[PDB]
């Protein structure tokens, strides 16, 4: 069901699944090609940039040497996960730490 | 022998001419973030 | 004179096996979760949480994620690890079965 | 074009749609220094 299309209820039932924005303090997959070392791919926490003039994905500069990575033009790739089998695993296996 | 009807097509061009080392074929990068490989 | 092909022969499903569980003093294998092993039980724990929802976790959070969490942590999680150990020619599949409840959790909170 | 054909080289059925995969819910833009973000955070 869509959102838009779908207002006519006071709340959720249960067991319901709702996709929800992506918010402040999610973990997500951030991967730069080539991925040479298993840290090419690590799990990071979203901060949501509020400006709407902002296209980049910004991070610590400290956080270049995982990724092996700068910032002459580089491009990275970024996946959130959604199901909770893959979101667990991302905060207690694959995070940068 | 003054006949040029049935000539050799490839002769016309100039007469004469396993891995490839600058070939990126067994690294799987997109072709559009190629950017990646600068020297920078 | 080696023969035509018969049924004996040329079979495709393989034979049912019989678990054989080592006993508990005779195993071998770590009493201390890996790593892999946890995260594995707190996903599947989260995920039937996110099915069925019932759990008897005494504190209330609201995320299946922190409830597996806390039930591995508070060791009343519903779940065993079972170590295939071998596969024997014979038939019998030996393995080996972990309570979670009784090992070290090697995550962090 | 050949059944065969399609197996072998990158572009390949082995190195394209099943060692590889294009997949959906992702995500690329160029990155960027931010001072302020922790280690483990992105922008
Ligand atoms: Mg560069």
């Amino acid at each position: 069901h869509d959102i838009e299309g779908l207002k006519q209820d006071f709340r959720l039932e249960v067991g319901d699944i709702l996709y929800r924005d992506v918010v402040t303090g999610d973990v997500a997959f951030f991967n730069r090609q080539p991925s040479l070392e298993r840290s090419s791919i690590g799990v990071h926490r979203i901060v949501v940039l509020e400006n709407p003039k902002i296209s980049t994905f910004q991070m610590n500069v400290s956080a270049c040497a995982w990724y092996n990575a700068d910032f002459d033009g580089d491009q990275m790739n970024l996946w959130v996960p959604w199901s909770v089998m893959s979101r667990v695993e991302a905060e207690l296996l694959c995070s940068v730490r | 022998g003054e006949d040029s009807s049935m000539d050799d097509i490839s002769a016309y061009s100039s007469p004469g001419l396993l891995d490839d080392p600058f070939s990126i074929e067994d690294v799987d990068i997109s072709l559009d973030v190629l950017d990646n490989l600068a020297p920078q | 004179i080696v023969e035509s092909p018969s049924i004996c022969e040329g079979f495709v499903q393989a034979s049912s096996q019989t678990l054989v569980i080592i006993p508990d003093n005779e195993r071998i294998t770590s009493n201390v979760l890996t790593t892999f092993e946890a995260t594995r039980l707190v996903a599947v724990r989260a995920q039937q949480l996110a099915i069925n929802g019932s759990t008897m976790l005494k504190k209330k959070y609201s995320s299946p994620i922190d409830i597996a969490k806390q039930e591995l942590f508070n060791r009343k999680i519903p779940l065993l690890v079972m170590r295939c150990i071998k596969v024997t020619p014979e038939g019998q599949k030996i393995v080996e079965i972990w309570n979670p409840r009784e090992m070290g959790i090697p995550l962090l909170d | 074009p050949s059944i065969m054909r399609r197996l072998p080289r990158k572009e390949g059925r082995i190195r394209k749609s099943l060692l590889g995969s294009q997949v959906w819910s992702i995500s690329r833009s160029t990155i960027c220094g931010n001072s302020d973000l922790h280690l483990d955070e992105v922008g």
